[PDB]
């Protein structure tokens, strides 16, 4: 890509994921 | 087409194009990763 930026892509399951981790 | 629907809007050409495959069925990724190419053939076809 031209021109792409830096970002960080958030994730709907993590937090239910690291939950269920607990 | 914004300025023919209403307020001329700003927006680099790249991003016309991809909505312009969008337009036709085709996923915006197909453009950017080919961008350059695109150009040349387009550039080609005007010489032409
Ligand atoms: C957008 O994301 C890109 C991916 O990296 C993320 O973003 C950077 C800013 C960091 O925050 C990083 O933590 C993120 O993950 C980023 O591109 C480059 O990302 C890496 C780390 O992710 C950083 O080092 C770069 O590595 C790549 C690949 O590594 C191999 O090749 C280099 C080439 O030298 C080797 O040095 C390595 O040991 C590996 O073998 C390199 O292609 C890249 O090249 C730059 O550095 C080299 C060496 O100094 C120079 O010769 C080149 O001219 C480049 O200056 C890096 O070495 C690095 O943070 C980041 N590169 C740069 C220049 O910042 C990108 O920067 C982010 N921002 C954008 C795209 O605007
Ligand atoms: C989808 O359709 C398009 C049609 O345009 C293809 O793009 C064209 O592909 C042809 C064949 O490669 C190109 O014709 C060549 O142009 C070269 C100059 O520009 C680049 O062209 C290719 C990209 O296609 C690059 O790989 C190449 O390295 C150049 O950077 C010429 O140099 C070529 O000459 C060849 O033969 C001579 C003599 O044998 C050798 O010395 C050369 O090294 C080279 O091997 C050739 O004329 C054409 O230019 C491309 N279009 C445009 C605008 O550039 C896509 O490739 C195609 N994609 C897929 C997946 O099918
Ligand atoms: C969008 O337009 C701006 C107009 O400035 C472009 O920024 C400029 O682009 C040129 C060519 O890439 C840069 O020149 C080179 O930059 C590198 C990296 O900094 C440097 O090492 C070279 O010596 C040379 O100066 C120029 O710096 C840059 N100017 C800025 C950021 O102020 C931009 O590239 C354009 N982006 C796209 C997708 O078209």
């Amino acid at each position: 890509v031209i021109g792409i930026v830096n970002n960080t892509v958030y994730d709907p399951l993590q937090p239910e994921l690291d939950s269920f981790k607990e | 087409w914004t300025f023919g629907a209403g307020a001329a809007l700003q927006i680099p050409f790249a991003m016309q194009m991809a909505y312009r495959f969008n337009g036709i069925g085709v996923t915006q990724n197909v453009l950017y990763e080919n961008q350059k190419l695109i150009a040349n053939q387009f550039n080609s076809a005007i010489g032409k």
